[PDB]
């Protein structure tokens, strides 16, 4: 009847310390639809993070994708959080760099 | 194109 | 090769909170062109890629009007729909559909496609026919009466086999440079010891357009399908997709595992290995 979310954390281009990248948060195969994510970096929502239009999977689960411009570097912790209405409480998932 | 607006469910 | 077109409609109802929302996205294959959506400031229908933003505004405006009508119409089919379960009044529920046509390398229609769900959960879908219903159960039946009575299905047959082909066709010419062309991945192999008996293969995929790949480790050249955990595909953002599949192997062993790549993208196949 509900589904909760897969969660993935990842960079757009390998990533590098000191050179620009994509920080990615790809949440799919839940429903209902609503859904909230944030991006962390040391644990402090980051403001601007963009997001894709809600579309579905061949078996009607939702998938979206949050992401927002980056730098890494070897000290900043990077993380997404997510709150579903399958959740006790909201998922912190950290970027495992090159997983 | 999208299709024609279709009847009600 | 074959090409897709594809509309998704989302419709939510969210009783307390205003109106039901209603989304729609299209996409060609696994690129996204095209988005509504009910909650913004001005609702239309707006570009999502370069080469859609060429049609005229008659384009703009008559697909912005089937999704005004549509805003409505789901509307009215929530409330339907509602009654059809003797739910009350105070639940949110979702309606989705998901509609198109697939053709092969000639243009011509392969099939064509007209699900709907009700949260989640299959309530009617066009059969392959393009003439029959399969209406999931009592409630659906009544949608299947009504949409008889509309001739609904002669209808989706004439655009599935006409406009949508016809479009797909144009679409596929206008974004010839990226629609008609695969990338292949870049890919390699990393090796992670999880203990002094043990270590994770992991092969790596990235890059690639469109996101159809096949993945898979083979031990002495038998496939290993229930011992690989293949992660699912995910969008990197710029078109492309990424992907990796993991192999828990014996240490030393590891010579005995082969990563094996197939997509449209690549002159061959390939065979990959851990290079220490
Ligand atoms: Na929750």
């Amino acid at each position: 009847i509900q589904r909760t979310p897969k969660i993935q954390v990842y960079s757009r281009h390998p990533a590098e310390n000191g050179k620009s990248n994509f920080l990615n948060c790809y949440v799919s195969g839940f429903h209902p639809s609503d859904i909230e994510v944030d991006l962390l970096k040391n644990g402090e929502r980051i403001e601007k993070v963009e997001h894709s239009d809600l579309s579905f999977s061949k078996d009607w689960s939702f998938y979206l994708l949050y992401y927002t411009e980056f730098t890494p570097t070897e000290k900043d912790e990077y993380a997404c959080r997510v709150n579903h209405v399958t959740l006790s409480q909201p998922k912190i998932v950290k970027w495992d760099r090159d997983m | 194109h999208l299709a024609s607006s279709g009847h009600s469910l | 090769g074959s090409h897709s077109m594809r509309y998704f409609y989302t419709a939510m109802s969210r009783p307390g909170r205003g109106e039901p929302r209603f989304i729609a996205v299209g996409y060609v294959d696994d690129t996204q062109f095209v988005r509504f959506d009910s909650d913004a400031a001005s609702p239309r229908m707006a570009p999502r890629a370069p080469w859609i933003e060429q049609e005229g505004p008659e384009y703009w405006d008559r697909n912005t009007q089937i999704s005004k009508t549509n805003t409505q119409t789901y509307r009215e089919s929530l409330r339907n729909l509602r009654g059809y379960y003797n739910q009350s009044e105070a639940g949110s529920h979702i309606i989705q559909r998901m509609y198109g046509c697939d053709v092969g390398p000639d243009g011509r229609l392969l099939r064509g496609y007209d699900q709907s769900a009700y949260d989640g959960k299959d309530y009617i879908a066009l059969n392959e026919d393009l003439s029959s219903w399969t209406a999931a159960d009592t409630a659906a039946q009544i949608t299947q009466r009504k949409w008889e009575a509309a001739r609904e299905a002669e209808q989706l047959r004439a655009y599935l086999e006409g406009l949508c082909v016809e479009w797909l066709r144009r679409y596929l010419e206008n974004g010839k440079e990226t629609l008609q062309r695969a990338d292949p991945p870049k890919t390699h192999v990393t090796h992670h010891p999880i203990s002094d008996h043990e270590a994770t293969l992991r092969c790596w995929a990235l890059g690639f357009y469109p996101a159809e790949i096949t993945l898979t480790w083979q031990r002495d050249g038998e496939d290993q399908t229930q011992d690989t955990e293949l992660v699912e595909t995910r969008p990197a953002g710029d078109r492309t997709f990424q992907k990796w599949a993991a192999v828990v192997v014996p240490s030393g062993e590891e010579q005995r595992y082969t990563c094996h790549v197939q997509h449209e993208g690549l002159p061959k196949p390939l065979t990959l290995r851990w290079e220490p």
